[PDB]
């Protein structure tokens, strides 16, 4: 499945 | 600062699993500060992680419209793609975003996925 990238 | 201040509050929310006020504070911050990608991109995320597609993908393409020279915004409206199952549109957003910041990591790993599927 899609990467959800950590936030900025 | 006030916008920063509500961004980790949202930030921190997250972390603790509370998507619904990590999207309180995120929504917040937009409406004090409605260029501030970083916001939107946020909230994409935030989205992506609640399970509503639809709502990250509009977030990762606003994130797009603020910054384009930014490659994260398009792996947030990319990856939106790819849960919505829209591949060829996920691969070409990752292309756009190449178009932008041509050695970014993320986006060339995005592309290589969807170009193996
Ligand atoms: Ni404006
Ligand atoms: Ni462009």
């Amino acid at each position: 499945g899609p990467t959800i990238e950590e936030v900025d | 600062e006030q916008v920063n201040e509500l961004k980790e509050k949202g930030n921190k929310a997250l972390s603790v699993g509370n998507i619904d006020d990590a999207l309180q504070c995120y929504s917040e911050a937009i409406k004090l500060d409605p260029h501030n990608h970083v916001l939107y991109s946020n909230r994409s995320a935030a989205y992506a992680k609640k399970g509503d597609y639809q709502k990250a993908y509009e977030d990762g393409c606003k994130t797009v419209d603020l910054k384009p020279d930014w490659g994260k915004g398009y792996s947030r409206k990319a990856a939106a793609l790819e849960f919505l199952n829209r591949f060829e549109e996920a691969k070409r957003t990752y292309e756009e975003g190449l178009k932008h910041e041509a050695n970014n990591p993320q986006l060339k790993e995005g592309l290589q996925n969807m170009e193996a599927r």
